[PDB]
RNA sequence: CACAUUCCAACCACACCUGGCGUGUGGC
């Protein structure tokens, strides 16, 4: 299965999420001063077809979405300032994101 | 869009334990959270998604009354002459349309709401289904265990609690077990617990002679009095409509039949089944019963009963902590006295005297 | 001591035993606590334990002995036998064994057995040398299962109507088609009674899959010997638990020569379950409902035949119609025609409120000339002739009327004559 | 009989990342 830019990352709480999109980007104007996850990057490790009446009840009731692997960047520790621009590039195929 | 609302609608497990009506209801309140969340002032508002014919459509509620603070929410009853009201209440408006209802604040309020409703829901909707079977014996197993309170599974995720006060003192409880009572308080409007399962009560034996008894159900043999002592001691004066049938070999069983299995059933409550009468005398005799009553005093003026016990058998008419007098006050309801054991032995032809 | 003597007795039984030993107030736990903690205090004086259960392997190599009281799920009364021992004496899933058990010693927290003393209800010597299950070589029936019982009462209508409907025979695939509420329940507690007093030498067995527990606590009374069931309290884990253990303990008797006899309701319970634990390979068809997943029902449908040099399993399960789901319709499609015995209950005759009610045109036994006699088999095909015409109320009617007026089915035979 | 272990209310164990090598540029 291909990777994800959703926002729902699990093992976390909202407060690290908070800086986060509906799309999965951060905010254009949000500033960051330590390491915090700005961009929902996740990635199957297991069984692909999930189907997406459970997905849709993963973000909503369940449990947590397990092949996420929890592969988003986070700003490196050390590195401060406020986000000004996002650049985003899809292939031809690929759904575009609301946020492109 | 609304395409992910039919999808939502169309893609829960609990179809019809939440109807699609109630679905859009819980998503309109979503809605109108958010949009209460969006702007800095407080302004309720109506969604009516529009189930299936089209999309949202956000409104602006007034709530009339003649107060003025946030008068975004506040117009007089009187203003009823332009913008077309005609009215003296309910007048509501639909000024602002088409809000945002997919960005991040919004699904996320919007999860935590329609959770919190579908639980809710889910759980008022399994309480209601078996508050028709109220005041019967029903089965099931213990969830967990606290010193507080216990947690029952009767099936199909049907939560019941049962409380400290509804088990006995000595009362054990460990999940597994099928621990059987009686289900006596329900309240559909409860945040949290509200399937309310006793033991410790009288009706608890009512229902157990109706499981065990095969003469109570045909109203032949009525319980009419029921004192208990948790796991102590319980007191039931029921009457026979017949001549013919005795509740000392009836009720009781062929030598300990029946009330053993309803003692086993409260856990080791010795339990006095007598008659019920029409007469306080022999009442309040067979209430402290077993015993030798040799007197009777009564007092309509301050409801109260005088008993002298014959001198010797105190503990076979007072016992431990008075239990044979006290559910003798809890059986008829009058307060009785057991003071004189060899002077004043009848209290109405000496006192009197 | 013994552990079956702690298993037949009730839970205040083992309160009193337990203030016996002098133990403190033991109200609070499971029945199994309390028998471990009883067989603690007894195995403090110097004591060993005598134990029983049903064998169960899985992929870690060491095995457990379940009992019958948590119908084969872990437990703490549970033995634990380490897999040289099944190395040693060939043991296997399905295989009861009862012998010598310890407490668990310093460190322990299950029993452990000791000394092996009855494998099967059998010496290890032919319990080593038992053949293979698969390997055998399936028959059909002779032997005919006499559903009469011969007194005549009110219900044993329901049986004899049997011995002129669906004969049984040993090692006969059997299938209900029945939709609910329709007097099911009922009707297994006959054939069980049935066929333990015609045939007590056959253990008997019932398979209570998904049920409510007062149904659950009304088989285990009324039938005649050990029986195994399973609620809804737990997942479909403990169903499919049940279901191996079961069919695992069935395997191993009928290869120790044995005759066993399961009776299962409901076995679209039994799909849903084996549905919900096995995952999707990819491919689902029409009902939401798995390609391969039933492969274990079809399994647990075949493991019934008839053994040639003696033993048989027989196995009669209930299937669930007219339930409105079309998950089940597909499920009973599945099982069209996988067994050569159908039992056919119609709501339609139900609702006259009549019982027994049965579909005799649809009901029948394929390859029935090897079950029973000559002129029983051509007195069959008279009241087939003479049923088939007419419809299926008044037919029903009719085989009441004639079965009420007599008692034995000979009396029934000479009147068609 | 004996060796050796024994699979589960919070949680301890199941963690976190590219100088391979080269080139280019710049600074001390």
């Amino acid at each position: 299965g291909p990777e994800e830019i959703t926002a729902d990352i699990p093992n976390v709480g909202e407060a690290a999420l908070s800086k986060l999109d509906e799309s999965g980007i951060v905010y254009i104007g949000a500033e960051v001063t330590g390491g915090d996850i700005l961009v929902g990057k996740v990635t199957p490790k297991g069984e692909t077809q999930l189907t997406p009446e459970e997905k849709l009840l993963r973000a909503i009731f369940g449990e947590k979405a397990s092949d996420v692997k929890d592969s988003s960047l986070r700003v490196p520790n050390g590195v401060s300032g406020t986000v000004i621009d996002v650049q985003v590039f899809t292939r031809d195929g690929v759904e575009k994101d609301k946020r492109a | 869009m609304n395409k992910e609302i039919l999808a939502v609608v169309e893609a829960v497990s609990n179809e019809k334990a939440l109807p699609r009506e109630k679905i859009f209801e819980a998503l309109e309140s979503a809605l109108a959270t958010a949009t209460k969340k969006k702007y800095e002032q407080e302004i309720d508002v109506r969604v009516q998604i529009d189930r299936k014919s089209g999309d949202f459509d956000t409104f602006r509620r007034w709530l009339v009354v003649d107060e003025v603070t946030q008068p975004t929410k506040e117009i007089t009853l009187e203003a009823a002459r332009y913008e077309d009201e005609s009215l003296n209440l309910g007048d509501y408006v639909e000024d602002q349309i088409e809000s945002v209802t997919f960005d991040r604040i919004t699904t996320q309020t919007a999860k935590q709401v329609i959770v919190q409703k579908v639980r809710e829901a889910e759980r008022a909707m399994v309480v209601d289904q078996f508050r028709e079977h109220e005041g019967e014996i029903i089965t099931g197993v213990v969830k967990k265990v606290n010193r507080d309170n216990i947690s029952l599974d009767l099936g199909n995720n049907a939560e019941a609690v049962i409380l400290r006060e509804d088990m006995l003192p000595r009362e054990n409880f460990r999940p597994g077990d099928r621990v059987r009572g009686v289900l006596y308080s329900v309240r559909p409007e409860a945040r949290g617990a509200q399937l309310f399962v006793t033991r410790s009560k009288p009706e608890m034996l009512i229902e157990l002679f109706r499981i065990e008894v095969p003469e109570i159900g045909e109203e032949v043999i009525e319980i009419k009095a029921a004192a208990r002592d948790p796991g102590s001691r319980a007191k039931i004066a029921v009457k026979t409509n017949d001549k013919r049938i005795d509740p000392v070999g009836a009720c009781v069983g062929m030598r300990g039949a029946r009330v053993q299995a309803v003692s086993t059933e409260l856990g080791g409550e010795r339990i006095d089944i007598v008659l019920w009468d029409d007469n306080p005398a022999q009442f309040v005799i067979n209430a402290m019963a077993p015993a030798d009553v040799a007197s009777i005093v009564v007092d309509e003026d301050k409801h109260t009963m005088d008993i002298a016990v014959e001198a010797g058998n105190l503990a076979q008419a007072i016992g431990r902590n008075g239990q044979n007098v006290r559910l003798a006050s809890q059986l008829s309801g009058w307060e009785l006295n057991v003071m004189t054991v060899d002077d004043l032995q009848a209290k109405h032809q000496a006192e009197a005297h | 001591m013994n552990l079956t003597e702690l298993k037949n007795t009730p839970v205040s039984e083992l309160i009193t035993l337990g203030e016996n030993m002098g133990l403190e107030n033991l109200a609070r736990m499971r029945k199994q606590d309390i028998i471990f903690a009883i067989l603690k205090q007894h195995a403090k004086s110097g004591e060993d334990i005598f134990g029983d259960g049903v064998l169960e392997i899985l992929q870690d190599g060491f095995g457990f002995l379940r009992s019958a009281d948590s119908s084969y799920l872990a437990g703490p009364d549970d033995i634990y036998v380490s897999p040289s021992q099944i190395r040693r004496f060939n043991l296997r899933t399905g295989d009861t064994i009862s012998g010598k058990i310890r407490p668990p010693k310093e460190g322990e927290r299950y029993f452990a057995l000791l000394k092996v003393n009855e494998v099967n209800f059998d010496k290890p010597e032919n319990a080593r040398n038992k053949i293979l299950f698969e390997n055998l070589t399936p028959l059909h029936a002779n032997s005919r299962l006499r559903m009469e019982r011969g007194n005549g009462s009110t219900e044993d209508l329901t049986a004899r109507v049997l011995d002129l409907a669906s004969p049984i025979g040993r090692g006969q695939r059997g299938l209900i088609v029945a939709p609910p509420k329709a007097g099911k329940t009922m009707l297994l507690q006959n054939i069980a009674q049935s066929i333990a007093y015609n045939h007590p030498d056959c253990v008997l067995m019932v398979l209570l899959i998904d049920e409510r527990p007062e149904e659950v606590t009304e088989m285990q009374r009324l039938v005649k010997g050990e029986v195994v069931a399973s609620t809804f309290d737990e997942p479909a884990s403990r169903h499919v638990q049940v279901a191996e253990m079961v069919i695992e303990k069935a395997k191993r008797l009928v290869e120790h020569k044995k005759d066993v006899i399961i009776l299962l309701d409901s076995i679209t319970r039994l799909a849903r379950a084996y549905n919900t634990v096995v995952p999707a390979s990819g491919k689902v068809l029409t009902g939401g409902v798995d390609a391969n997943a039933l492969h274990r029902p079809k399994r647990f449908f075949g493991a019934a035949r008839n053994v040639e040099e003696g033993g048989s399993l027989t196995i009669i399960a209930t299937a669930l119609i007219d339930t409105g789901s079309k998950m089940d319709e597909v499920i009973y499609e599945e099982f069209k025609g996988t067994g050569n015995m159908e039992l056919h209950l119609s709501r339609k005759i139900a609702e006259k409120r009549v019982f027994p009610a049965i579909d005799y045109n649809r009901s029948g036994t394929r390859k029935e000339e090897l079950l029973t006699t000559q002129e029983e088999l051509q007195k069959m095909w008279i009241l087939r002739k003479i049923i088939h015409p007419m419809g299926e109320i008044d037919a029903m009617e009719f085989l009441i009327n004639k079965l009420a007026m007599t008692k034995t089915n000979d009396d029934f035979f000479e009147m068609m004559k």
